[PDB]
């Protein structure tokens, strides 16, 4: 029954911006709500309950609003460590319904072209009857790439497999790429290559067996 | 301080049960209000139940009502989450967490534990060393990582060195391959001279198949 309408999906702003969130009940709530900042692979962390009241630790650079239906998470000075998803919550009125939340990312940041290491198959893997490529690129900002393989001088699409890029540290992202071979296939050309792109320009390394 | 510790996670069948608990330490266990909360991929937070453990007494989500159990241990301070009938919709990280009184917002949750349900098999991984070489060396920094392939369902864990080596690490989320299985790979970078003095082992962790593999990486 009771909604929970946050807004936007996500947001995207340079350190030291002030950023806004908003989130509307769709019924009157007064101040029984609550903001928690999420990261990957941690559990939520409570910021503020009682619609404006800051939990222990938590910087003043954050602050709620708002009592009835209209609630608003501010971030007065966007710092890279405030890089997470953030929800409201109503905790009231059964089922307790939290937002959708808002992704928060960082723009802005020192540029980095990507580092790219890349791995041949592993002796056990060949003789597993397996191979796999692997492309680690590294060290990089902004966090968007794409990542082309080559068998010799060719283009190869088969067997490709890419992560979505991670933030590794306040700063810089990283990313993986898979070729899946044959053990005949990798032994049979001269070479392959991971070439990467990144804001038009590219970055590429070859392995030969 | 307050600490809350999850197990129970990992695979299930559609129509099968399963049954989490949470171990809580460092308040008075009887004081609060003790719920579960759960994190769906794409989806949001979603309150599940919560449970007075004083009188045992229960409150669940809709979706939850006759399917799932909230049952407390008092003298060992735990709480109990038995799911039942279980949908490829309710595959989420569970968390434990804390409440008081009529206000229901969670100052306290646990580190979450991955239930998914699908009818496919759990499979342990192959891991394959990705040794360090004069190749995948350069201004005297080598890369070397382990290669974590083809296992089911999520999650693996990876640490260096029983947990001695942390900087430089790298561990990549997991792809999901045409066959169904994931793989992902932990790179780490260390001073090309301590290829010679110092030995580097991945430590797998993969929980749903009750497998550990600990992979020597030697320099090629
Ligand atoms: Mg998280």
């Amino acid at each position: 029954r009771i909604q929970m309408t946050q807004s936007p999906s996500s947001l995207s702003a340079s350190v030291g911006d002030r950023v806004t969130i908003t989130c509307k009940a769709s019924q009157d709530v007064s101040i029984g709500v609550a903001w928690y900042q999420d990261k990957p692979g941690k559990a939520p962390k409570l910021l503020i309950y009682s619609a404006s009241y800051r939990y222990t630790g938590v910087p003043s650079r954050f602050s709620g609003s708002g009592s009835g239906t209209d609630f608003t998470l501010t971030i007065s000075s966007l710092q890279p460590e405030d890089f997470a998803t953030y929800y409201c919550q109503q905790y009231y009125i059964y089922p307790y319904t939290f937002g959708q939340g808002t992704k928060v990312e960082i723009k802005g940041q020192p540029k980095a072209a990507p580092s790219v290491t890349l791995f041949p198959p592993s002796s056990e893997e060949l003789q597993a009857n397996k191979a796999t490529l692997v492309c680690y690129i590294s060290d990089f900002y902004p966090g968007a790439v794409t990542v082309a393989w080559k068998a010799d001088s060719s283009p190869v699409k088969a067997g490709v497999e890419t992560t979505t890029p991670s933030k590794q540290s306040n700063n810089k992202y990283a990313a993986w790429s898979y070729l899946s071979l044959t053990p005949e296939q990798w032994k049979s050309h001269r070479s392959y290559s991971c070439q990467v792109t990144h804001e038009g320009s590219t970055v590429e390394k070859t392995v030969a067996p | 301080e307050v600490q809350l510790v999850e197990s129970g996670g990992g695979l299930v069948q559609p129509g099968g049960s399963l049954r989490l608990s949470c171990a809580a330490s460092g308040f008075t266990f009887t004081d609060y209000t003790m719920d579960w909360v759960r994190k769906a991929p794409g989806k949001g937070l979603e309150w599940v139940a919560d449970v007075n453990p004083n009188s045992g007494g229960s409150i669940y989500n809709q979706e939850f009502k006759g399917r799932f159990t909230l049952s407390v241990d008092r003298s060992k301070n735990t709480l109990y989450l038995q799911m039942n009938s279980l949908r490829a919709e309710d595959t989420a990280v569970y968390y434990c967490a804390r409440n008081l009184g009529p206000s229901f917002y969670f100052d306290y949750w646990g580190q979450g534990t991955l239930v998914t349900v699908s009818s496919a098999s759990t499979k342990g991984p192959s891991v394959f060393p990705l040794a360090p070489s004069s190749k995948s060396t350069s201004g005297g920094t080598a890369a070397l990582g382990c290669l974590v392939k083809d296992y089911f369902p999520e999650p693996v864990t990876v640490s260096w060195n029983s947990g001695a080596l942390t900087s430089g690490v790298a561990t990549g989320p997991a792809v999901l391959q045409s066959s169904g299985l994931y793989s992902l790979s932990s790179v780490v970078t260390v001073p090309s001279s301590s290829l010679g003095t110092q030995t580097y082992i991945c430590n797998v962790n993969h929980k749903p198949s009750n497998t550990k593999v600990d992979k020597k990486v030697e320099p090629k």
